[PDB]
């Protein structure tokens, strides 16, 4: 059948995508996470006067 | 013909695998050796919403971290105020079976859907039915809003449709999965969205062009839920293999796999935090686990639900974590 | 609520509010099985028995000189009867 | 992704023997159950045999018990389906499938809607 | 008569009552926190009755440590009647749930539950008041004893019928049900029969030197009643996982 | 302030409405109809899932028929977790539909979320082809009638043994496992028989009686 013909087309389409090394992506994610270490009200404790839920 | 055409697919897959494995000099868990640990994270239950007769199946936060909408299995869609634990609205439903819900970003519309394979859009500013969209021949699994004139829905017939509300027609359809799509999560740019199917696969789709670009296959069972990293360059997937995973877009590989020896239960929903350091995963052992997003070591355990956790949500401001189990009790953690 | 004793008299000494029936049950072969003399708050007498007001006192003007003293509380929720020597 | 390659089968006469090797890659082979599925030309798929997680609760259908035998070896992670005393009515296509989830006895591996956990299979003609 | 009496110090008749009262308050709060079902609601009545017994003896064991005492007698008689009637009510609710398994949610709503509880408690209070106000002996005591015995017979019959139905269901598909029935009936009999037997002897055989030995330890027969007030909250309330930690 | 009072009034009204609807929800019993083979014997006195409501002896009954859905069912079957009864209709004529139906019943019998739900089994399509099973199954030449009360409506040849052998296979799959809190209810029903609304009634009553007996720790 022609169903298998379409699958090869998408494989060719997705086999020509530029990719970067894993180290750079991991470094970017690590930098973003560290740049928001003390910026979220979950990991850093919230004082009782700031959390609306009390 | 068929035999020789499979050879081309095999060769292309071999080339793709060789390319993926070539650029893997650093695999993390070796770079991440100078970061300090998260520590101990314990959250106490603040509120316990109790207004549902049957098991809750989904929930979605508003745009102001206050208004919430919860969908039950008894044909009830309850709009709640979290701070004062009051029910501002309670809409009955024609189809008692509901498996998804969404609160519109503009705050005027609501979306509901279930086994009746039809998306019901409700107005809020008496309450009526703004529109009914009769599309796929399957069953809806997750519906997300874009604006007050568009919506993106995922069904059980391996289809993801973009709808224009005013005309009520499928403006674009997305196919390419060999199994029912379980859930989708839009990127924070309204340009792309990832979708996970029941064949151990996830794919990235473009809303405008309408063409699939990338696929990721690293799991061994169904991908129940999928959420997007706040940056927009990664997403997390939860499967039935008692594991969760993180996938990169630019790298187009698998980054980290979170698993434990004792855990032998499935994962239902995964929601990220605003900072990006915590991944909250709901399990089938009636408890939720907070995982480190960069050290792959257990950070915390939340217990208190009698039955399995069905849905999870985290607000935009990152102040509250909402869990909904099958015991019809929403719980807020802070 | 032991009843002290000494033409016979008996004064009810104990943490009692108002004893209902107080009388004599003298007989040879154990107990009496028949009230020889008894009185009550209402004044009805079954067989000269002296009892002024309630006063938890019994006087009889009137075998040997050995008898028994009786006391019973009519409060149905705590049925209990005492005895004497 | 999960890959299941079937190697074995061919042209045989009645009374012959054919082993069907089901090489499994892409997961852990020591937890999921394994099954064989047959498909006659112009007909729906059918279930044949079953082996448990440990490898002690063997099961067959009536038409194959006493003639067919299956075994699981974890070291080389392959299935066998030893076939003996063939009959001319067994001509079909064979698929080797697994159940969707581990550490569970529930299995739904017969659907014909392009189930993603079974390979291309091999043709057995008798 | 067989000696005089065997009276224990009031040091025992205080702690048990307070413990029972606090347990009943705790379980009432636990039920009312959520549990809007008739069955649990019925236990609520029982709970109150239990703690009332404590007060019903509290003042009784306080004024003896010194119509100023008829009110407390009415209180304790009403408490006893309310407790027995609540036991009958919970048994009847269980029987109706077991046998009429489909119309139970269509014929018994919250309004009827409230009406029945109000009628039962009002009847118990007025009956106790009437019993203690204008009766001395042999006039209404017979009614009370007959009422208790008939209620015991009715409760036992209902439970045995439920057990027989359970055995019949088992036969179509043994010891635990027999054990539960035995513990329930035995605890009820052991806790309540001696007091009413002493009441019957108080009227039938006053002197009767055989009966005299029986009345020598009345306070003892009373302590078993206290045990009931600390057994009912543990047997009924402390056997449903929903109520255990809510 | 004044804005809070309106919220309280709205909450009170909605709470009253939910209280009114609670009795209606708890006073109806839902059923999941399912099976392959003559599932068109629906007696009433495109879309996704069809609904049918009927009253027998003044008790409401809901029935759900799964319509336009894909062949695979491992995902949406989990919705029917609190349903009182799952009606499973299995054809009894004879590729090899009986084996597939038996395997599907086995799969739904040893599932984690459906371990408590009870199954009511219908064996419709009374046999006439097997009058003048066979060699598809091996354990048929050494099986005798299990001393069960043959209906005897006028005649009862070896067709009785065939029916009871099918039921015996179903039970051997059923009773050989299962943690508890559920049972299988066999039945013998024709195409219509104008009485199938009563068997479901009695089976639901038995299910509720068993659940309440187990709750009171009596059984």
């Amino acid at each position: 059948i022609a169903q298998a013909r379409k699958l090869v087309e998408q494989l060719k389409m997705e086999a020509n995508i530029d990719r970067i090394k894993v180290s750079k992506a991991a470094a970017d994610l690590m930098a973003y996470c560290e740049a928001h270490a003390k910026e979220d009200p979950l990991l850093t404790p919230v004082p009782a006067s700031e959390n609306p839920f009390r | 013909e068929l035999d020789q055409l499979r050879q081309e697919a095999e060769q292309l897959k071999n080339q793709i695998r060789d390319a993926r494995k070539a650029c893997a000099d650093a695999t993390l868990s070796q770079i991440t050796n100078n970061i300090d640990p998260v520590g101990r994270i314990q959250m106490r239950t603040r509120r316990t919403l109790r207004g549902h007769l049957a098991k809750i199946y989904a929930m979605h936060w508003g745009t102001d971290s206050r208004l919430l909408v919860s969908a039950s299995q008894d044909g009830k869609l309850i709009i709640w105020d979290s701070y004062t634990t009051n029910k501002v609205h309670a809409i009955p439903l024609r189809s008692s079976w509901v498996m998804t819900c969404a609160y519109a970003p503009s705050g005027n519309y609501v979306a509901c859907g279930g086994l009746d394979n039809i998306c019901s859009i409700y107005n809020l500013k008496n309450v009526r039915v703004s529109r009914e969209l009769a599309g796929h021949t399957g069953y809806l699994s997750c519906c997300r809003f874009l604006d007050d004139n568009q919506i993106v829905t995922s069904s059980g017939d391996t289809t993801c449709a973009l709808w224009d509300i005013e005309t009520g027609q499928q403006t674009t359809t997305f196919t390419g999965h060999t199994g029912d799509v379980m859930s989708l999560s839009l990127a924070p740019d309204t340009r792309l969205f990832v979708s996970g199917a029941c064949d151990a696969s996830a794919k990235l789709w473009d809303v405008r062009e309408g063409m699939c670009r990338q696929t990721f296959t690293g799991h061994e069972s169904d991908i129940n839920a999928i959420c997007f990293f706040p940056n927009g360059n990664a997403f997390a997937t939860g499967s039935d293999d008692a594991t969760c995973r993180l996938f990169d877009l630019r790298a187009d590989q698998e980054l980290m796999t979170y698993s434990h020896d004792n855990i032998i239960c499935g994962i239902t929903s995964v929601s990220f935090s605003k900072s990006g350091r915590l991944l909250l995963a709901g399990y089938d052992d009636f408890n939720c686990n907070v995982w480190d997003a960069l050290k792959a070591d257990r950070a915390g355990v939340l217990a208190g639900h009698d039955n399995r956790v069905s849905c999870l949500g985290v607000t935009d401001d990152g102040m509250a974590v909402a869990t909904g189990s099958w015991d019809s009790f929403l719980k807020i953690w802070n | 609520v032991q009843l002290v004793e000494s033409r016979l008299s008996c004064a009810a000494s104990g943490s009692a509010f108002s004893l209902n029936v107080m009388g004599w049950y003298r007989q040879t072969p154990g107990n009496q099985r028949a009230l020889v003399a008894e009185i009550t708050k209402d004044g009805s007498t079954n067989y000269t028995i002296s009892r002024d007001n309630a006063k938890n006192t019994v006087h009889l003007q009137m075998d040997t000189a050995v008898y028994y003293c009786k006391a019973r509380t009519g409060r149905i929720v705590r049925p209990l009867d005492y005895w004497g020597q | 992704q999960v890959q299941l390659q079937e190697s074995g089968g061919g042209l045989v006469q009645p009374g012959g023997s054919l082993r069907l090797s089901c090489a499994a890659s892409g997961f852990t082979f020591s937890n999921y159950k394994m099954n064989w599925v047959r498909q006659a030309p112009g007909k729906g798929l059918e279930w044949v045999s079953d082996i448990s997680q440990s490898g002690a609760s063997i099961s067959y259908t009536g038409s194959v018990k006493g003639r067919f035998t299956i075994s699981r070896d974890n070291a080389k992670n392959t299935l066998y389906l030893q076939m003996n005393s063939l009959k001319p009515e067994d001509t079909a296509v064979y698929y080797c499938a697994r159940c969707p989830a581990p550490f569970t006895r529930d299995c739904f591996d017969v659907t014909s809607t392009t189930y993603a956990y079974r390979g291309q299979g091999t043709q057995v003609t008798v | 008569g067989c000696y005089e009496q065997l009276f224990v110090s009031p040091e025992v008749f205080v702690t048990l009552g307070v413990i029972s009262l606090l347990e009943n308050i705790l379980v009432i709060v636990a039920i009312a926190k959520n549990l809007h079902s008739p069955m649990y609601f019925f236990i609520c009545s029982l709970a109150v009755a239990d703690m009332l017994v404590s007060v019903s003896n509290g003042s009784e064991t306080i004024v003896i440590t010194l119509n100023i005492d008829n009110v407390i007698d009415s209180v304790i008689c009403s408490s006893l009647l309310a407790s027995i009637c609540s036991l009958l009510s919970i048994a009847v609710d269980r029987y109706f749930t077991i046998f009429y398994a489909l119309q139970y949610h269509n014929i018994m709503t919250v309004k009827r539950v409230g009406i029945i509880i109000s009628c039962i408690w009002a009847a118990c209070t007025v009956s106790g008041i009437l019993f203690i106000i204008y009766s001395d002996s042999s006039a209404v005591i017979i009614c009370l004893i007959t009422m208790f015995f008939t209620m015991l017979a009715l409760m036992a019959s209902l439970y045995v019928h439920m057990f027989l139905m359970a055995r019949l269901h088992i036969k179509r598909i043994n010891m635990k049900g027999a054990i539960t029935l035995t513990i329930l009936i035995g605890v009820f009999v052991v806790c309540w029969a001696p007091f009413f037997l002493h009441l019957i002897f108080y009227i039938s055989c006053p002197q009767n030197p055989y009966c005299v030995c029986f009345m020598s330890h009345f306070n003892l027969y009373l302590i078993l009643i206290m045990c009931n007030s600390i057994i009912d909250p543990l047997i009924y309330a402390l056997r449903s996982q929903e109520l255990r930690k809510t | 302030r004044n804005e809070e009072k309106a919220q309280r009034e709205a909450n009170k009204k909605i709470e009253k409405q939910l209280q009114k609807d609670k009795q209606v929800y708890r006073a109806t019993h839902r059923l999941l109809l399912l099976g392959a083979g003559e599932s068109g014997k629906n007696t009433i006195v495109t879309s996704g899932i069809f609904e049918t409501k009927f009253q027998v002896d003044k008790v409401n009954f809901h029935m759900f028929d799964v319509g336009a859905q894909r062949d695979e069912r491992r995902k949406w079957i989990q919705c029917f977790n609190d349903v009182t009864a799952i009606i499973f209709v299995v054809a009894s004529s004879s590729t090899n539909r009986l084996q597939a139906a038996l395997k599907l019943f086995d799969s739904i019998w040893n599932n984690k979320w459906l371990r408590d739900t009870s199954v009511i089994l219908f064996l419709n399509k009374q046999d006439l082809l097997a009058e003048k099973i066979e060699d598809y199954f091996p354990e048929f030449a050494r099986y005798t009638t299990p001393e069960d009360a043959t209906p005897e409506p006028g005649e009862d040849p070896r067709v009785t043994r065939a029916k009871y052998f099918i039921r015996d296979e179903f039970l051997r799959i059923s009773t050989a496992s299962g943690d508890g809190r559920h049972y299988c209810y066999p039945h013998f029903t024709c195409s219509v028989d104008t009485e199938n609304i009563r068997r479901v009634f009695n089976d639901c009553r038995d299910i509720i009686q068993r659940m309440h007996l187990r709750q009171y720790e009596l059984l």
